[PDB]
RNA sequence: AGUCCCUCCCGCUCGGGAGGGAGGCACUCUGGGGGGACUGCCGGCGAUAAGCCGGAGGAAGGGGCGGGCGACGGUAGGUCAGUAUGCCCCGAAACCCCCGGGCUACACGCGCGCUACAAUGGGCGGGACAAUGGGUGCCGACCCCGAAAGGGGGAGGUAAUCCCCUAAACCCGCCCUCAGUUCGGAUCGCGGGCUGCAACUCGCCCGCGUGAAGCUGGAAUCCCUAGUACCCGCGCGUCAUCAUCGCGC
């Protein structure tokens, strides 16, 4: 019943609540005043705008084996509007990812690989397809097909 | 040297730079400090027109 | 108002702009109901389409041998 | 209890618009500067600026006097390193327009070339003027 | 016994799996009932849905789909099942009924993209320049 | 929206997986060859066929209403006073929301009386399609304005294409969302009122047609 | 052993056929294995220039191109085939080289 | 891909999934050699000819689709300011160097384009898949210091090996609702960086402020026949640095 089962958003959402316990994470001190990166024009709106990148980050790296911090700069830019100018697409911001990548390990889920990128441990596999296998647990409800596999 | 960059040195002396035919009188007082030293000595002349002439409008061509 | 003619023969096609059609129709029902006529006609046609014309009575005029 | 006008610093605004909003009416502040003073103060970002008693805005002003006295860091004030004396400040309606004009009246004291194009009143960051720019009559 | 099978449309290379089984089918790692372009959702479902539902309760299937985009999968998806379909069963009236309904399921596509030209270069061979008199 | 749609499957043969074209009827003859209408779940067919000469007689009909919307509207030629030039805000190659905003028109036809969505499109491009208009001939080095009859493909084209614009008019810089204002299109269409606007252009144009018959 | 791993490399596309064929033959020759001859991605290297000189008329263009072919063959140690492989007096239009992992 | 071990999770496990290593090149791939459509078979004219019509069969149909190659002569069109080149000129100079200013001036006429005049939207944040080329003066994987610009160590690479590289329109949830606004972002004020023998005239980026013309556009004219036209990004040339350009994708 591993994520590769299951709508993104969802898991996304989901694990983005009761993620809200671990003493371990928490918005840094210049969390309130800070657009992320290059590409934002406004501000962070809804409030747990931590949360959700936490989480978010949890999920891709599972799925993903071994990474770093260059290239997670490189799924999280969007298309910036520079001016009179044509459009053109940039890498973020990094000290989020970085406090980000700090407080998470120091959770326990993840841990270094020298040299190599970052793995997940056995912490996050069973700590993930949990809330995946209790959110599969009530959405087979309306839909037939989830049952099968 | 036109690329100076005045100091506590010569707050208030007199010193000439070069604009392109010349040499130029350029006295200093404070507030001039941060700033470069070709910045007050201007390069090209203004211009007041005369009036247009042949062709500038696609009638006279 | 509703007349439908059956196309059985396409002629040629006029127009200062190479748009109508000379094409030979029957119509098939009414005071008339059997007499073939010479129409020219808009747009593309096939042999064998079902056409509604409103006054079966206006006799196109005719063309250039078709050549 | 609700209100619809709630005056602030000088000028009003409606309390029919969300708090972060209305507040942009204040000449020298935006939205992202905005949701700072909002995070700051405690209060809800949504909210219809028609629930506001007195202290609370009165707070709301009194950070708007220092920012950075309380968390609002030093690198998006108003003008930092003042030119007259370095502090951090940021500015309002009533005296941002004295600001622009000493600023102004600083290089027309001492005839440098930025002034020119101040007083002759044509762009001053060094775009051309042979195509466009043509804002007189034939 | 397995059997395997290909496909291509607009690059968009399509290995497709077969084999007995339960009657579930996943993708790139996807159960087929989750895939949010639902205009795609239905670029792959046809072949599974006018064999019948009784021979789609007795397969277990994945495929695995490279290049292209979201719109350039779904097709070569559908070759995939459509010419793997036919050899399982593999009888004569199952193809016959995936000819009407559309051909190119099988006789594979031709259609292929095109260079560009040296007048914008950046736009396509025939959209050339605006002219200039006066 | 609600996932128990959001996630859909199908196990019916029909269009769109909703309605399905076994009873309707188009009572015109003149257009009856002229109307596929067999199954073909999927609306999309890559123009396979806008090949060969007379090829594209066979799409299914609702195919041929989605592409036709795809548009910015008209663009070198006036439409209800203004031009409606919209370029990079547009909807051009984008199928996807295409698709989208007709589901959620006929889910709107579908309400608000409760019929067989596709029969009203029935009703509706067959009273705007017209049956007559003009041209200029050559006779003798002299050229004029006359009229002939307009071939059934024309007639139903033209007609798509009005209704098609028409619903783009309503919308331009309007409260009223795209999506009604399609469904407040073939509604009047099928009710041959004066205000709509499919129903004004044939009348307009065979009305001039026969003032100089 | 090591699996000394020779290469290939030239312009005249059949010049270089020849050679992979020879070594082919010698390496069947004597009794030693051989992998067959590896073709590589082919190279290409694409210059446009404009073919006008001064700055009148249209503008129009050329295309100047290259293309590179390489080659691979893994050959065992055998010093029988070392001695062969040292009397091939290449074409003067492909290049070699000999490395052993 | 199908077989085998090892290792790690899940409804505790009957089944599911996923990482390595050893074996196979079956399948995609890379590329040399090969076969593959000829109006060929019939249907109809046209002489019965050369032909075009047609319909089958088929991966393809009647130049199979797209490019290279441009006859005689002109065009006193162009370029001696890429190299050559007749004559006349300067010849201590109209030669060769250096430090500075200039091609970047500004009531206005016009050409080619970018951003827009909001609902076929703007803004928050989640969720998806690409291709041609380039690299040792350069490319740079990975780690910690900054809010962002960047700086700090630098593993690995001269190439199907490591690197440039987890595009965008796209989908889904929330706020905004007929407004010169949350449209549009000129224009100007501060302050922090980059490369550079040298950044004021005259290079480039970023943080905060202010918030201009603009409500689809007269008479005219332009671009397009199928993976074409429209819409959205990328890679090269340029190059110590800046792409609203050409050129390919
Ligand atoms: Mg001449
Ligand atoms: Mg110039
Ligand atoms: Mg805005
Ligand atoms: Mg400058």
């Amino acid at each position: 019943a591993t994520v590769y089962d299951v709508p993104g958003d969802l898991l996304v959402e989901r694990v983005a609540q009761r993620l809200k316990e671990i003493p371990e994470i928490k918005p840094p001190e210049w969390a309130p005043f800070v657009k992320t990166g290059r590409h934002k024009e406004r501000l962070p709106e809804q409030e747990d705008w931590w949360y959700y990148r936490v989480a978010s980050i949890l999920r891709r790296v599972y799925l993903d084996g071994p990474v770093g911090i260059e290239r997670l700069r490189t799924y999280y830019g969007g298309r910036k509007n520079r001016g009179h100018a044509p459009e053109r697409f940039y890498k973020a911001g990094g000290s989020i990812i970085r406090k980000a990548l700090q407080q998470l390990e120091a959770a326990g889920f993840v841990e270094k690989v020298p040299g190599k990128g970052r793995v997940i441990t056995p912490k996050g596999r069973s700590f993930l397809d949990k809330i995946a296998t209790e959110l599969k647990k009530e959405l087979e409800e309306i839909i037939p097909e989830l049952k099968k596999y | 040297c036109r690329d100076m960059i005045v100091l506590p040195e010569m707050v208030g002396l007199t010193i000439y730079v070069h604009n392109g035919k010349e040499f130029v009188p350029v006295e200093i007082k404070p507030e001039m400090i941060g700033h470069y030293l070709g910045e007050f000595a201007p390069t090209r002349k203004r211009v007041q027109h005369g009036a247009p002439g042949i062709g500038a409008t696609r009638s006279s061509m | 108002e509703g007349y439908p003619a059956e196309v059985i023969e396409i002629i040629g096609r006029t127009g200062t702009t190479g748009d109508v059609t000379q094409v030979k129709v029957r119509i098939l029902e009414g005071r008339d109901k059997g007499r073939v006529i010479r129409r020219n006609v808009r747009g593309p046609v096939r042999v064998g389409d079902i056409l509604i014309l409103r006054e079966t009575e206006r006799e196109a005029r005719e063309i250039k041998s078709r050549r | 209890d609700f209100r619809h006008i709630v005056r602030v610093a000088g000028v009003d605004l409606d309390g029919n618009k969300q708090l972060r909003w209305a507040l942009t009416a204040i000449k020298g502040v935006g939205i992202n500067f905005a949701t700072m003073v909002c995070r700051v103060a405690g209060l809800d970002p949504f909210m219809k600026a028609g629930y506001l008693t007195d202290e609370q805005v009165k707070k709301i002003e009194e950070i708007l006097q220092d920012p950075v006295a309380h968390g609002i860091p030093r690198w998006a004030v108003n003008r930092p390193k003042d030119y007259e004396t370095g502090r951090d400040l940021h500015l309002i309606t009533a005296k941002l327009d004295m600001a622009i004009r000493e600023d102004i009246m600083r290089l027309r004291r001492i005839r440098a070339y930025r002034g020119i194009r101040h007083e002759l009143g044509l762009p001053v960051r060094g775009q051309r003027t042979r195509s466009n720019f043509r804002r007189g009559q034939t | 016994r397995i059997i395997q099978t290909t496909g291509k449309r607009k690059t968009a290379i399509a290995r497709a799996v077969i084999r007995e089984g339960k009657g579930r089918v996943r993708i790139n790692g996807k159960p087929v009932e989750l895939v949010e372009p639902e205009i795609a959702r239905f670029t792959i479902l046809e072949p599974l849905i006018l064999a019948g539902e009784e021979i789609w309760n007795s397969v277990d299937i994945d495929v695995k789909v490279q290049g292209g985009g979201f719109m350039g999968q779904a097709e070569a998806a559908r070759i995939a099942i459509a010419r793997a379909l036919v050899e399982w069963t593999g009888d004569m009236n199952l193809k016959e009924k995936f000819i009407k309904y559309d051909r190119t399921m099988l006789v594979g596509d031709p259609r292929r993209t095109e260079p560009h030209k040296p007048n914008r270069s950046t736009k396509g061979p025939r959209a050339k320049r605006q002219k200039s008199y006066r | 929206k609600p996932l128990s749609e959001r996630f859909f499957i199908p196990h019916e043969i029909k269009v769109m997986g909703r309605w399905s074209t076994e009873d309707v009827e188009v009572r015109d003859p003149s257009l009856k060859p002229y109307i596929n209408l067999e199954p073909r779940l999927l609306p999309h067919t890559h123009g396979r066929h806008a090949k060969k000469h007379f090829g594209k007689a066979n799409v299914h009909i609702v195919e041929r209403l989605i592409n036709k919307i795809m548009r910015s509207g008209g663009s070198h030629y006036k439409v209800a006073g203004h031009f409606m030039r919209r370029e990079h805000r547009s909807l051009n190659s984008k199928k996807v929301k295409a698709y989208e905003v007709v589901k959620e028109a006929f889910k709107i036809i579908e309400k608000r009386t409760g019929k067989n969505p596709i029969q009203v499109l029935v009703w509706a491009i067959e009273n705007a399609a017209p049956r007559e208009d003009t041209t200029s001939v050559m006779f003798g080095g002299i050229r004029y304005h006359v009229a002939v009859d307009i071939s059934p493909m024309r007639r139903l084209d033209v007609a798509l294409r009005n209704i098609a614009l028409g619903a783009s008019a309503k919308c331009y810089r309007t409260k009223m969302s795209f999506a009604e204002a399609l469904a407040e299109e073939i509604i009047l269409a099928a009710n041959k009122d004066p205000k709509s606007y499919a129903y004004s252009k044939k009348l307009e144009i065979e009305r001039i047609a026969e003032s100089s018959r | 052993m090591q699996k000394a791993r020779i290469k290939l490399a030239s312009t005249n596309v059949r010049s270089l056929e020849e050679v992979a064929n020879q070594i082919k033959q010698i390496a069947e020759r004597t009794g030693v294995r051989m992998s067959g001859p590896i073709p590589l991605p082919t190279k290409r290297i694409r210059i446009v220039t404009r073919k006008s000189p001064d700055g009148e008329g249209s503008a129009t263009f050329d295309r100047w191109e290259l293309r590179i072919h390489k080659r691979l063959i893994d050959i065992e140690a055998d010093e029988r085939a070392m001695r062969q492989i040292m009397r091939i007096r290449v074409p003067e239009d492909v290049t070699i080289e000999i490395e052993l992992i």
